[PDB]
DNA sequence: CCGCAACCACAGAGTTTGGAAATCTT
DNA sequence: GAAGATTTCCAAACTCTGTGGTTGCG
């Protein structure tokens, strides 16, 4: 889905939710792109930060390039962000020598995820 | 407990709900293999055309190239 | 009697058969999918061929012409 | 007080998995 | 008919959202 720019110029990533529930499926397939020239079979993992929370455990967090592409299938968010705070992930390509890049507050982890306003 | 009021009643509903879903996926396989057939007639239909418009400038060609 | 041993033994039997069939159909479902995909790309590529080969047709016509 | 945003539990609809029977096909 | 294959029935074990009870904190 529609993509977006990361801390580096050499690669784009899939753009996320503000919000989302822990350990829930997302709208779209995370899938990280490559701008310059990258070896398929280059395995990709991506890691989640946060003041709170150093790093939080993940589901699916590594994929093998393909074209320039590595999509992740259902990737998923166990470890939840903290009130108001977002998650800044880690995307890691590993070349040689391994490559860095970062998407700033990216998403929301909540135990709930977006719910409707309570009626009360 | 397997007499239970509850049981019986949860567990009936569940035989509805499996109902549905083998109904459901059985379904999404034939829309598949329709999807298949769908795609084999247009890839016929496609390779006719294909092999007429590689005829008609090739001729086209015939009689410029040669003249 | 559903506690016999001739009955468990052909029982046995076949669920040792439902097993591997059930297994064949997912199998045969999977290759479908495959097949699908697979088709959807030859289609793909097929479109441009067209394209290519319609306008290279729309310039041997328009270069008789000149 | 109230409503928002988070947590926790925890119903209830869906699904996947697997052994019995029925139904088929050979 | 007989044997194996396929399908239909269900039960059980889990997975996927939702909603209700609570709570600090504006």
């Amino acid at each position: 889905g529609e993509l977006v720019r990361t801390d580096s110029p050499n690669f784009l990533c899939s753009v996320l939710p503000t919000h989302w529930r822990c350990n829930k499926t997302l709208p779209i397939a995370f899938k990280v792109v490559a701008l310059g020239d990258v070896p398929d079979g280059t395995l990709v993992t991506v890691m989640a930060g946060n003041d709170e929370n150093y790093s939080a455990e993940l589901r699916n967090a590594t994929a093998a390039m393909k074209n320039q592409v590595a999509r992740f299938n259902d990737l998923r968010f166990v470890g939840r962000s903290g009130r108001g705070k977002s998650f800044t992930l880690t995307i890691t390509v590993f070349t040689n020598p391994p490559q860095v890049a970062t998407y700033h507050r990216a998403i929301k982890i909540t135990v709930d995820g977006p719910r409707e306003p309570r009626r009360h | 407990d397997k007499h239970s009021d509850e049981y019986k009643i949860r567990r009936e509903r569940n035989n509805i709900a499996v109902r549905k879903s083998r109904d459901k996926a059985k379904m999404r396989n034939l829309e598949t293999q329709h999807k298949v057939l769908e795609l084999t007639a247009e890839n016929e239909r496609l390779q006719k055309k294909v092999e007429q418009l590689s005829r008609e400038l090739s001729t086209l060609r015939n009689l410029f190239k040669q003249l």
